[PDB]
RNA sequence: AACGCAGCUAGCUGCGAGAAUUAAUGUGAAUUGCAGGACACAUUGAUCAUCGACACUU
RNA sequence: UUGAAAAGAACUUUGAAGAGAGAGUUCAAGAGGGCGUUCAAACGAGAACUUUGAAUUCCAUGUGAACAGCAGUUGAACAUGGGUCUCGGGUUCAGAUCCCCGAAUCUUGGAAAGCGUCGCGGUUCCGGCGGCGUAAGGGCUGGUAGCAGCCGACUU
């Protein structure tokens, strides 16, 4: 012993091998693509954003994030997305602004959805 | 035209998934019609579609639990959910076997001196 | 007199139970007497009223011997509407007048599989006694 | 010789009548009930006749429109058959009318889109694009269409049936319409006309499927008064009792409409809107948007104050216009007229005629052998 | 009939206040229709809305008085309200004198009009308040040089 | 931005794959060539008209040429 | 304790992203302020009661 | 705490309305919804007070019961809709170092943009195209008690 102090020795630690699973089955995912997007918006300030700077306006779930929103909109409508901007409205709702890629055009896509 | 639980009980797992998918897409379309001008007929369909979705999900969730009930029928250890609930105090009391055991000393007294039936004439 | 320990004769309890009853219970309360000719045929004094039964009114302003068809059974207000019992509103429009089921007599009855079974059940009870 | 019409109508009306004088209507005396006396001086030449002469030019346009309408309805009646889609029927009728009328912008054309309504539906239904509705044997159809010459409009409608069972209902509605036309007169209270129509109509009964219904009027619907370039001039003729006591006047044009229903007798809105019109009272409202101002330009340059439908806008070549139209309706410039329907399983019938009340007599311009 | 909105948009578009906007008195109905910035831009281009000129504040009177005061017209003994030190700080007067009389002495040294040894003596006397002006100093230097020349001869 | 000083260097940079377009501006006293690359904008200033016209012809094939003037 | 859920809906009441309710069993033609929609009613069922299967945000 | 039951007062007539006079239902309304600083103009039914010219309260539209210690054609009042996404230029009825374009982390940027003025089309549509312009107190440079020249505010 070259030091005047005594320190606790190191010992073998083992991993868990449970004999039964505490929960029978994994919980179902309750935030899927359909739940992400509540509906689209048709107000007077949303109709100026489609015909000028190629964007779509949506109402989404409060607990979603920009990454989840981009995947959901892509899968449902088979479109490309560049940027998402989000704000929480004063009444407690979340509004997302999505910008389409240059190849795509908002006007035809919006007509397919039924918005315009 | 009408979704009844009895019809869907014996169908295959994949077939149920497709029906759930189609119903969800119908609901999303109806929601778009609510924000714009909507026909009285269209608005009233929302409640029918919403109940149909719940009905299919009940069948899916119910079927999967009996599959797990059979798998653990004879195993000593079961998942916590699959065990009986009752009450917390009831789960702590002794089982039927333990409650009626007796010592060797008590058994001898019962054999030697059984109770009798008698009547006193008067 | 009433001798049952677990039945109440209180005025306030009976009135509360009558005004606040589930819809299935209100069907039993709304019953009407059967006509003399029908009574002999089926040996049944009374039957619960239904949407499509012929009826005659025996009390009130509209008392008569005409026969009408029931058109709507309103259980919330304990009333029924008949074909020609009606008065005119100020505009010139016509409105139906509610009649309590106890003041009408059934002349002809709707016949369905379930109704035939209720009629049979009532007939046996009397004969046993 | 005098131009004769071809089997499929194609000659314009003006060619068939080069001189200028078009066929006349059915002329009858005014109702003799005038509080105990008759004005038989109205038939003789007087200052009334002098005033009447001053309006012969106006009457000619109405007679021309009536002739075109009669020819179009005669053509339509021949080939109508079950199994065809309603879009084809509407397109054929519109093309035939467009050819016979010889439309010249706002000089001539169709006042409103043709309306074909089935069963419970009573008015204001025309198939939009993408509609797949086929006529059935057990169906009742109402065809309403109109034409105008220089702002003089004619509105008439009839009912077409196949199955014989609806005969009694059609007869009752036709009788009520005829009685209403008979009662109409100058300086007569509208309420009396409504009472007469209701009393005549209520004395009828029908049996369809073996259940016994009573023919009763539809209280919501009513007649109207016609003006130049304005289909509704602000007067309504009721078909029921209990109403205002406005009086008719000479030189006025009226449409007498009767609707019959074997149901409750009230109508609500059930389906997608298809008819739009521009508001005559409104002035200048700031639009504040690029595309809806193109919409309003097109509207002002093709239709004016006459009604239009979405099929017409599609034919003009416009697309993606729904939001602009909705904004216009919200601002109050344009007004949407939605379809009116009765309870499911009910049946309806509609007969309408346009009459001119002249200073000297009463002329039923739309009258023809057919009805 | 009320034009509150149209007098606020115009001021923003013209980058001015609401006291410099003129609205046509006889064209009120046409102006009332405008409701957006795009329409306001159209009416300014058409003459209906104009920007009024700035009010005039001329400096001509004070420029004349300054020219008179340059020759001392309004200075006097009855027109001064502050102390002499307040009007001109005596520290500034001293500082200017030192720089003027120290720059002159240096220049003479490069041109070899004076030697370093005499230069050091004059520098300390300037610090002692002996000399007041350039003229007073140069005269002393000329007088000193003459005395040295005569002594040799 | 960056300033190129020699004509040859302008050719080498333009060949680069990142280069997206060339814009030519014709001022009264000079002609400027500007190439838009990934990170920077490079400018060549030619002061004589005759040399500039020769240079324009031999611009790298496939780079979209936009004439601002 | 909080926040959500109705065709038109603030509060009270009921419920929990299956959100004024799903399944099962009794019963047996309604609910209702207005509209729409159902429903041989047993090629199985509107509505209410009960409740033992399933589900249950922070 | 209306009435047995809304059968809750159609229609005519005065007034801008609130309010009335006739009618109508009911056994009963002697039961009627808490009931057994100056001058002009405009808009408006109406101007001492609103607008123009001359001396969640935010933002639109609509109203005038109640409130704003006088009034109100007005409102922070009442009803219905909408709005918060490392530099330089655009853009809204209401948001921008956050949206769009462009550059990044003396000269290249840079005149192509911005700002003045003068014009040409157009009228709920063109957000469209051009021409010009930006008495005494001191310095500096070139060379016997120094001079040549320009300059330069203030003070006693
Ligand atoms: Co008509």
């Amino acid at each position: 012993r070259t030091s005047p102090t005594f320190r606790r020795p190191k010992t073998l630690r083992l991993r868990r091998q449970p004999k039964y699973p505490r929960k029978s089955a994994p919980r179902r995912n309750k935030l899927d693509h359909y739940a992400i997007i509540k509906f689209p918006l048709t107000t007077e300030s949303a109709m100026k954003k489609i015909e000028d700077n190629n964007t779509l306006v949506f109402i989404v779930d409060v607990k979603a994030n920009k990454h989840q929103i981009k995947q959901a909109v892509k899968k449902l409508y088979d479109i490309d997305v560049a940027k998402v901007n989000t704000l929480i409205r004063p009444d407690g709702e979340k509004k997302a602004y999505v910008r389409l890629a240059p190849d795509y055009d908002a006007l035809d896509v919006a007509n397919k959805i039924g918005i315009i | 035209a009408k979704i009844k639980a009895r019809d869907l009980r014996g169908k295959k797992k994949e077939e149920l998934l497709k029906q759930l998918d189609d119903l969800k897409v119908e609901l999303s379309q109806l929601r778009v019609a609510k924000v714009t001008g909507g026909a009285a007929s269209k608005l009233s369909k929302i409640r029918v579609v919403r109940k149909s979705i719940a009905r299919v999900l009940t069948v899916i969730n119910q079927t999967q639990k009996e599959n797990l009930r059979k798998f653990y029928k004879g195993k000593k250890y079961k998942p916590l959910d699959l065990r009986p609930k009752k009450t917390r105090a009831m789960r702590r009391r002794l089982n039927k076997h333990e409650e009626n055991l007796k010592t060797k000393k008590q058994q001898r007294k019962e054999r030697l001196y059984p109770l009798r039936k008698y009547a006193v004439k008067a | 007199m009433k001798f049952n320990p677990f039945v109440t004769s209180d005025r306030s309890k009976n009135r509360k139970r009558h005004f606040n009853a589930p819809s299935h219970i209100r069907r039993k309360i709304m019953s009407s007497p059967l006509s003399k000719e029908l009574r002999q045929k089926y040996n049944v004094r009374s039957m619960p009223i239904r949407k499509d039964d012929e009826v005659q009114v025996v009390r009130g302003h509209y008392k008569g011997q005409q026969i009408g068809k029931v058109v709507q059974v309103y259980r919330k207000k304990y009333v029924i509407y008949i074909e020609r019992v009606q008065r005119e509103k100020a505009n010139g429009t016509t409105v139906h007048v509610g009649i309590h089921p106890s003041k009408v007599v059934i002349t002809r009855l709707k016949l369905d599989k379930d109704r035939k079974k209720i009629l049979e059940r009532k007939a046996k009870s009397r004969q046993v006694g | 010789g005098p131009k004769v019409q071809t089997d499929p109508p194609s000659v314009p009306i003006c060619d068939l009548y080069p001189n200028g004088v078009f066929p006349k209507g059915q002329e009858c005396e005014y109702p003799p009930t005038q509080d105990g006396r008759t004005a038989a001086w109205r038939t003789t030449s007087e200052e009334k006749k002098a005033l009447d002469q001053a309006s012969e030019e106006i009457w000619n346009d109405f007679r021309e429109a009536a002739e075109a309408h009669r020819q179009v309805r005669k053509y339509v009646m021949s080939w109508i058959k079950p199994g065809m889609t309603m879009i084809e029927i509407c397109e054929k009728l519109e093309d035939c009318s467009r050819k016979l009328i010889k439309e010249n912008g706002l000089n001539a054309g169709l006042a409103f889109p043709t309306g074909c309504s089935l069963n419970n539906c009573a008015a204001h239904y025309t198939p939009n694009a993408g509609d797949t509705t086929v006529l059935q044997y057990d169906d009742i159809c109402k065809i309403d269409f109109g034409t105008h010459i220089s702002g003089r409009i004619i509105d008439c409608a009839f009912t077409v049936t196949f199955n014989p069972k609806y005969d009694t209902l059609l007869k009752a509605v036709k009788d009520a319409t005829n009685t209403g036309i008979k009662c109409a007169g100058i300086d007569v209270r509208l309420c009396d006309v409504g009472e007469a129509i209701q009393e005549v109509m209520e004395s009828y009964e029908v049996e369809i499927d073996g259940k016994t219904y009573q023919v009763k009027p539809i209280r919501n619907l009513n007649g109207h008064s016609i003006g130049q370039y304005r289909i509704h001039a602000g007067k309504t003729v009721p078909i029921v009792k209990g109403g205002e006591a406005t009086r008719m006047e000479e030189g006025e044009v009226y449409a007498i409409e009767t609707f019959g229903s074997t149901g409750k007798g009230v109508v609500h809105d059930d389906m997608e809107c298809s008819h739009y019109m521009k508001n005559f009272d409104v002035g200048h409202v700031p639009i504040r948007l690029p595309r809806t101002k193109h919409l309003l330009n097109v509207i002002n340059e093709n239709f004016g104050t006459l009604a239009f439908c979405r099929r017409w806008l599609d034919r003009l070549g416009e697309s993606k216009y729904l939001m602009a139209l909705k904004n216009l309706c919200d601002l109050g410039i344009v007004d949407p007229y939605p379809p009116l329907c009765d309870i499911k399983g009910s049946y309806t019938a509609q007969f309408e005629h346009t009459i001119l009340l002249r200073p000297t007599c009463k002329e039923v311009v739309s009258r023809g052998d057919d009805y | 009939s009320m034009l509150r909105l149209q007098k606020r948009l115009a001021s923003s578009v013209l980058r001015c206040g609401k006291k410099k906007v003129w609205l046509d008195p006889n064209e009120t109905n046409e102006i009332a229709n405008a409701n957006s910035r795009q329409q306001i831009r159209k009416l300014i281009k058409d003459g209906l809305i104009i920007r009024k000129p700035v009010t005039v504040h001329s400096r001509a009177r004070c420029r004349k008085n300054t020219l008179a005061r340059r020759k001392g017209r309004h200075m006097g003994i009855g027109k001064r309200k502050g102390t002499a030190n307040a009007r001109m700080p005596e520290k500034v007067t001293w500082m200017r004198r030192m720089r003027i009389l120290r720059r002159l002495l240096r220049r003479y040294r490069e041109s070899k009009k004076i030697d370093r040894h005499m230069y050091h003596s004059l520098y300390l006397k300037v610090k002692g308040n002996v000399f007041k002006n350039k003229r007073i100093l140069m005269e002393h230097i000329h007088k000193l040089k003459a005395d040295k020349a005569r002594k040799k001869l | 931005p960056r300033k190129i000083e020699e004509i040859k260097d302008f050719l080498l940079t333009a060949r680069r794959k990142d280069a997206k377009s060339v814009k030519i501006k014709k001022n009264k006293d000079n002609v400027k060539f500007k190439v838009r690359c990934s990170r920077y904008l490079y400018t060549l200033v030619i002061t004589d008209k005759e040399k500039a016209e020769k240079l324009k012809q031999s611009l790298p094939p496939g780079l979209a040429v936009k004439e601002l003037k």
